[PDB]
């Protein structure tokens, strides 16, 4: 079904500078003569890109593999067809679903599904003496398809049937994001032929689809078209068969984008806030044209590189387990009060025991009490029934809560509750238990 | 020129919300009943006071 | 010296049945879990089964899935252990242990349960 | 090209608080008056008019380079 | 792609709780929304009001924690004739454990056992080394406080995006050329509309310099610009001679 054809040659690294692209309409509004200043996940105007090199014209095979990193800026120019699509997944195998994007003359094809892939995948054409034509059948890219969760079919986008000789190369610049289960592919196709493959002309892109699709993938191919071509005996050649290609990828750093509308609705330019100086001063004053003088653009502070912390090493625990391991609680009436003080406590065990009914707290949060401390810790305790474990609180009423044990309006801490019938009663009524009801 | 400036702050201190859901009044309206449509009017009512 | 009272342990023949029972006061009033160990002649000490102090969860030895049954009463604050299909082998002394947030487990006494046909 | 300035700060501490913002905070032609730690601007010891202002005395202007000096006076003649 | 038909939720009258945040409860049906989010699951009666913002403890903590921006619903109710097995059900799971608290919405489905106590055990189970998932267990006997309690979050989202999810309203034609507040396919229109041009892009609907001047009609049959304007209010004034000289 599949046949593995591995090979041993690597080509070496190569970086290059952007310089302008990379603008893209952070929202579906429109706006005309406005200097509108957006926050949102740009790229830096000098910022350094990756530059890769597709198969070599012997023949040099090689597929690399390049981090994600909170999208994608994409540039390539191809003209003979040989990218026809892409494979994503963490592990490309049944372990996971696996996505395809595919393009081809008849449709385009998104298929998110469980694709069984090999070491090499690989897509091939072949021409039918009979048929009279060409066709596409040699799906060694995946081996078997289970789980099936998505499949998109749209019609093919970005290719002209155009024939014309001579240096007529034809730039693609994408954007890649994903954010909040929505995959955003920004494009704009830009026909600028120079010696470069990155031009210096400015240009503004603009949306195209939306995939409401939330997964995170870490390692992708870019898959290629393989023409089966016939050769006489004596040339004794075969095995491998494509073109040449070549692109750039640069990473998006999140920062503040000044942005001119024209008129028309589109973006003559834009200037960045955090690139030089100058920049700032365009940003803080909205405007291109500053006159000479001293503008005061933002503050600078230093930051703090350590914490310090101490405290002694005795660390002597305070019985926090008297007030809760006590046998026998005094009535409400007569409230036992506990000093606590010259100790380390944690309040994470009462977390651990997770068999308080209510753990209800005013003043101090106790996701994180033990990260400040008090100057005094006061423990009082009580037996009421459940009735009005309610009006123990910051200003609640009651018999219970006004003749009895009354919490100040400004209370702050804790209150700890739970049932314990277990051990404080018995056949007949446990009668030890006395609450004053009458008071003047 | 300067009051030019004061006067384009003071229409773009309608899009900020003060501490309500919305900046715009509307939305408030069609979002939330009047009992706590009152509350969250109030923040505007102050803020652009 | 905290005291855990151990119940149950005794002579029993081969594929019977028994109910086994840990009880405990104190602890700081508060844990984590309780848990059961054994122990055969010749043999070291081995984890048995399991429960959680706040959750009914329940964790059991390869050697004793399916056919023990352990849980735990708060309000009695004891653990019950019951035991079907008593194999020979389970001849051994029983410890209940008791671990509690960033505390050893609680090693009582012991007790010897015996599996004979006798 | 422009020339930044802190406010009363030392020289010392700027490189602690992108590339041209970089080059900007380790800097080359660091003057320091009392006004605060401007950089980018050559220290030229005469005296030429007011162009933009500084605190305590200091001018800076664009002669094809950013210079920062002492404002003149105006012309002295004694009658 | 679909109309909401939300006052159904009323008709039906047999939901336990459904009190709602961020939006009108009653009114809910007259607005359109970004998208419509509904998260579905079960659980137990005591722990319902544990599904709401700042809310926490054991499910809000460790399985489903609502966001403090959240906007939409949260509605239950009893489910024990369809969802109560004989001898207990043991089908359902809530986990237990977590090395920390889930960030909001998120979706923890690792069963990685969890390690309770001091002593490694390298992902086997064993004393203190718990399986984190843990079955209800519902009784059919048992009462309110462990009645098995289905769960649906309602999740809207409130933008200037395209609004897919819309209310029923009704139908009728369009008028321009007269300041009126109206409604075509979710517009809002308080102003004067006129027959503008303002060229743009074939891919806006919005369109403001400062605050509102949008147009593009949001009918999926028929698109056209329409700008947005105020009609001439203006202050007015009294000229008198003195009411001491004339009237
Ligand atoms: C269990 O509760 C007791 C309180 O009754 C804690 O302190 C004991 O206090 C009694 C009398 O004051 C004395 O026997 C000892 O000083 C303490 N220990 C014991 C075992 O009684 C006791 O610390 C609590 N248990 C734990 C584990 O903290
Ligand atoms: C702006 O639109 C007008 C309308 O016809 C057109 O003449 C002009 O060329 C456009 N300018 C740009 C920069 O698109
Ligand atoms: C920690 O405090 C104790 C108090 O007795 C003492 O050993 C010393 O001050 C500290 N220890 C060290 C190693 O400094
Ligand atoms: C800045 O620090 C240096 C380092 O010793 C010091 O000599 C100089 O006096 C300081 N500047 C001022 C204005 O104090
Ligand atoms: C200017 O002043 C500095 C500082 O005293 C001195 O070193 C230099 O020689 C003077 N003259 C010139 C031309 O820089
Ligand atoms: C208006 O004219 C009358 C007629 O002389 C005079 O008495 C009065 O004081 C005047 N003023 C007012 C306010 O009526």
């Amino acid at each position: 079904q599949c046949v593995n054809l591995t090979t041993r040659t690597q080509l070496p690294p190569a970086y290059t500078n952007s310089f302008t692209r990379g603008v893209y309409y952070p929202d579906k509004v429109f706006r005309s003569s406005v200097l509108h200043s957006t926050q949102d996940l740009f790229l830096p105007f000098f910022s350094n890109v990756t530059w890769f090199h597709a198969i070599h014209v012997t023949k040099r095979f090689d597929n690399p593999v390049l981090p994600f990193n909170d999208g994608v800026y994409f540039a390539s120019t191809e003209k003979s067809n040989i990218i026809r699509g892409w494979i994503f997944g963490t592990t490309l195998d049944s372990k996971t679903q696996s996505l395809l994007i595919v393009n081809n003359a008849t449709n385009v094809v998104i298929k998110v599904c469980e694709f069984q892939f090999c070491n090499d995948p690989f897509l091939g054409v072949y021409y039918h003496k009979n048929n009279k034509s060409w066709m596409e059948s040699e799906f060694r890219v995946y081996s078997s398809a289970n789980n099936c969760t998505f499949e998109y079919v749209s019609q093919p986008f970005l290719m002209d049937l155009e024939g014309k000789q001579g240096n007529f190369k034809n730039l693609r610049e994408f954007v890649f994001k994903n954010i909040d289960g929505y995959f955003k592919i920004y494009s704009k196709h830009t026909p600028i032929n120079l010696v470069r493959d990155l031009p210096q002309g400015f240009s503004a892109l603009e949306p195209l689809v939306d995939l409401p699709i939330g997964i995170n993938i870490t390692r992708f191919q870019t898959l290629l078209a393989l023409h089966r071509s016939y050769l006489t005996p004596g040339d004794s050649s075969s095995g491998w068969t494509a073109g040449a290609a070549a692109y750039y990828v640069g990473y998006l750093q999140p920062r503040t984008f000044l942005l001119k509308y024209n008129e028309n609705g589109t973006i003559t330019d834009a200037v960045d806030c955090a690139l030089d100086p100058l920049s700032e001063t365009k940003c803080t004053l909205k405007s291109f044209t500053v006159e000479k003088g001293i503008y005061q653009t933002s503050n600078f502070r230093v930051q703090p590189t350590e914490s310090i912390v101490r405290f002694p090493n005795i660390t002597n625990l305070c019985p926090f387990g008297e007030v809760f391991n006590a046998t026998r609680f005094a009535s409400v009436y007569a409230w036992n009060r506990k000093r606590i003080s010259n100790c380390v406590a944690d309040y994470s065990v009462l977390y651990n025991s997770a068999s308080f009914s209510t753990f209800k707290c005013y003043g101090v949060s106790p996701t994180k009490l033990n990260d400040l401390c008090f100057t005094n810790v006061y423990a009082d305790s009580f037996v009421i029934r459940g009735d009005e474990v309610r009006q123990i609180a910051p200003g609640q009423t009651g018999k219970i809560a006004d003749y009895n044990y009354k919490l100040p309006d400004d209370f702050t801490g804790c209150v700890i509750a739970w049932n314990s019938n277990n051990l404080d009663s018995k056949v007949g009524g446990n009668y030890n238990y006395l609450y004053r009801l009458f008071r003047k | 020129n300067q009051n030019a400036q004061a006067l384009n702050t003071l229409v773009k201190q309608l899009s900020s919300n003060f501490g309500a859901i919305s900046s715009v009044l509307n939305d408030i309206l069609s979002r939330l009943d009047p009992p706590e449509a009152e509350v969250q009017i109030d923040r505007l009512i102050t803020g652009r006071l | 010296e905290v005291q855990l009272v151990e119940s149950g342990g005794g002579l029993v023949q081969p594929g019977g049945s028994l109910r086994l029972s840990c009880a405990a006061s104190g602890g700081t009033f508060s844990s984590i879990g309780m848990g059961w160990f054994r122990q055969a002649p010749g043999k070291e000490r081995e984890f048995v089964a399991a429960i959680s102090w706040d959750g009914g969860a329940t964790a059991y030895a390869d050697s004793v899935k399916g056919r023990f049954t352990i849980s735990a009463d708060n309000s009695k604050n004891t653990a019950y252990l019951q035991m079907n299909s008593l194999k020979p082998e389970d001849t051994a002394v029983y410890y209940c242990a008791k671990e509690d947030v960033g505390k050893p487990f609680d090693w009582g006494q012991g007790t010897l349960v015996t599996v004979s046909s006798g | 090209q422009v020339a930044v300035l802190y406010q009363d700060v030392n020289c010392t501490e700027v490189p602690v608080a992108t590339p041209t913002w970089r080059v900007y905070s380790t800097g080359s032609n660091v003057f320091q008056t009392r006004a605060g730690c401007l950089i980018g601007a050559e220290h030229v010891n005469n005296s030429y008019e007011c162009d933009i202002p500084i605190g305590a005395g200091i001018c800076a202007s664009y002669q094809q380079s950013i210079i920062a000096y002492t404002m003149s006076l105006g012309a002295e003649n004694s009658v | 792609n679909c109309v909401a038909d939300y006052s159904v939720l009323y008709n039906s009258a047999s939901f336990s709780t459904f009190k709602c945040y961020g939006v009108s409860p009653t009114k809910l049906n007259d607005l359109c929304f970004t998208n419509v989010y509904a998260d579905s699951f079960v659980i137990r009666g005591d722990e319902v009001r544990q599904i709401a913002p700042g809310q926490t403890g054991k499910i809000a903590d460790y399985n489903y924690k609502l966001p403090d921006d959240f906007t939409g619903c949260v509605i239950a109710w009893n489910s024990n004739n369809l969802d109560s097995k004989v001898g207990g059900n043991y089908n359902y799971l809530y986990r237990l454990f977590r090395k920390s608290n889930l960030k909001p919405f998120e979706r923890d489905i690792s069963t990685e056992i969890y390690q309770a106590g001091s002593t490694p055990c390298n992902g086997v189970e064993g004393f203190n080394c718990y399986f984190p998932l843990q079955s209800y267990g519902f009784q059919p006997t048992n009462g309110v406080g462990y009645q098995p309690y289905r769960v649906v979050v309602l999740s809207f989202e409130l933008l200037h995006a395209p609004a897919t999810v819309c209310g029923p309203k009704k139908s009728t034609n369009l008028v321009k050329n007269k300041c009126v507040n109206f409604n075509f396919n979710g517009l809002t229109g308080t102003g004067v509309l006129t027959e503008s041009n303002k060229k743009f892009l074939p891919f806006q609907q919005f369109g403001r310099d400062i605050a509102d001047t949008t147009d593009a009609v949001r009918d999926p049959q028929t698109l056209e610009i329409l700008d947005i304007t105020p009609c001439s209010f203006g202050g007015v004034s009294v000229i008198t001679p003195g009411t001491n000289t004339s009237n």
